[PDB]
DNA sequence: ATATATATATATATATATATATATATATATATATATATATATATATATATATATATATATATATATATATATATATATATA
DNA sequence: ATATATATATATATATATATATATATATATATATATATATATATATATATATATATATATATATATATATATATATATATA
């Protein structure tokens, strides 16, 4: 819709983001502590997605999302590897239908990204 | 001076509190906000069937079975069926019939509400 | 409901949490005395609920809650081990139904978390 | 500067007293507040039968037997029954029949009010 | 800085005089206050019997025997009868018949007045 | 002798505010565990559409302000035959 | 008629800068609309519990304050007979 578009335009985000950058270069803005809590937590999800680089073909968003969902379950204070393999086998099935990929080559990419053994995902695949 | 991803997150927040884009981001929509109404209804509907299930079979009420049954309702809509099959092995035995009661046996009322919410 | 959602939005919690954060970094806010009373008392409940990590499977909120309920009675100024066992045998029965867990393995996790002997919970089980 | 769990609890309080979210958190709900009315009604009904039970059998009134009988009313609703069985051995002998009087013999008046309150 | 029980008692008092919670704590009840009226009646009813008892038997009036007989009226209502028996040995001999007069012989007038007060 | 306000002994009931014991329910704000849905602002992955501001490639119209070539007309100020 | 500067009007073209309109694309920022997900923050809705605060409702009691009611007496003050 245009009416939801216009109300953000009249708030003037282009000029305000320019002054926020100039204030940073004149050292009047320091790093917020929300960002220090963000980059400390997110950084394990950033390099795990880059480890799926050798998957070729289709929209690979389902392989990326189900790997990010499976990694997040292992990062709880009480980790649940049962529900983590539930999201992992959805990534293996979504990967193997792409042109060029095998079942084991998608078992290579998923278990290498999550950093677990290949046999844990093969047991739940059936 | 610098442009890394820690400080890109900060300078985005700084422009938000400057131009007040959070509260005008919500109040200018006013159409998607009724999805909170429909989500509040399905959460009440799933939870009431979870308690009545616990009294007809004499099992104690297992908390967090509302959220498990609500995830499986949403994945059934998308089509992630091997996602469903592993979670059905994970829940205990007496509650597997409740989870398929939400998906299949309450496909009339509950699945139509998710069909109305994402629309 | 939407109307109860809106009235907390107009109060502006996003900017107000941002200004209170910046006040902390410029040393204008010290630690409130309620927080020191909180962390001195809660800290036994945080590290003892992380001792339930090796329970796998289903929603484990019922084992988590009744172990936290059992620590509440032992931590009173007049501790009641009789009512504390009442919540402990409920956590054992709730842990037993999960796929993969045994009765003796759930007597391991519960009694190791509370820090008591195993035979105290087994006496009330019957 | 720092972000530990002590000063996270503090900074969450400072945003509450700044924007006054406690009082608008109460007055915007105003539907959940009638649970206070039903809870005061049940507790009066439990206390009155507790003193009548003390005079029918000639035992002294045991204070805090209201709270024990009110906990067992709510666990009977959920289904935590081995929670009940340890508590019934813990109370004295002549008061066990009062505790099952609240649960099943005054079931219909009292369980309906919890069925109304949680609804 | 510090949180001990001495200054916890102080900081609760400081929040009372700040927001005036005492005088709004009394005026908002307005239904519990008729208990003062009924307590005024039983105090007058007990004291008039105490002087008539002192004049019928020729013994001097003993101050505080109206306060003693009021405690035995309420402990009889709860059921604390073994506490009743020791105070009956403690009161002198000519006043023991007055103490069982209040509990038993004017039970109907006085035990009802306690029974309406606590309700 | 009698009424009131204050402090103090003995023997008590009742109402309130506060702290403390024991046995509980309900609603609120904060932090934490587990199992979730929905809306917003921010950063990042994948596959895209549309609008704006800037920079750059290709191949062009049109209107301004400036500098330059060629071929001219007209108005002004200055210097010269 | 020439020359220096300032303006207008005809034309063909180049270059620097400011704008418009056609198109295919890249990049940096600002917004919108589709989707699956992660993380930080702001809120809503279901549940089981712990802890810190304020707030009702049942109960038995202690202590510090503020008031009421029934008695016997002392002391300080205030009034009456």
């Amino acid at each position: 819709s245009v009416e939801v578009y216009r109300q953000k335009i009249e708030k003037g985000g282009y000029s305000a983001a320019y002054e926020a950058t100039r204030r940073y270069e004149r050292e009047e803005i320091e790093v917020l502590s929300w960002s220090s809590r963000w980059e400390s937590a997110w950084s394990k999800f950033g390099e795990a997605v880059k480890a799926l680089g050798k998957i070729e073909g289709a929209p690979r968003a389902l392989v990326i999302a189900k790997v990010q969902e499976a990694l997040a379950y292992m990062s709880k204070p009480l980790p649940n590897m049962k529900l983590a393999m539930a999201a992992a086998v959805q990534a293996v099935r979504a990967c193997e239908q792409l042109p060029g990929m095998n079942r084991e080559r998608c078992l290579d990419a998923v278990a290498g990204a999550l950093g677990v053994a290949k046999d844990w995902i093969r047991r739940e695949m059936t | 001076i610098a442009e890394t991803l820690t400080e890109k997150h900060t300078l985005g927040i700084e422009k938000v509190v400057a131009t007040d884009s959070w509260r005008v981001g919500i109040t200018s929509r006013e159409k998607k906000l009724e999805r909170i109404n429909i989500s509040a209804e399905i959460s009440r509907r799933i939870q009431d069937e979870a308690i009545a299930y616990a009294r007809n079979k004499g099992i104690p009420y297992l908390p967090g079975i509302n959220g498990i049954a609500w995830k499986l309702l949403r994945l059934k809509w998308l089509g992630y069926t091997d996602q469903i099959n592993v979670v059905m092995r994970t829940v205990p035995a007496e509650w597997r019939d409740f989870l398929t009661q939400i998906m299949e046996n309450t496909q009339m009322e509950s699945m139509y509400s998710e069909l109305r919410k994402v629309r």
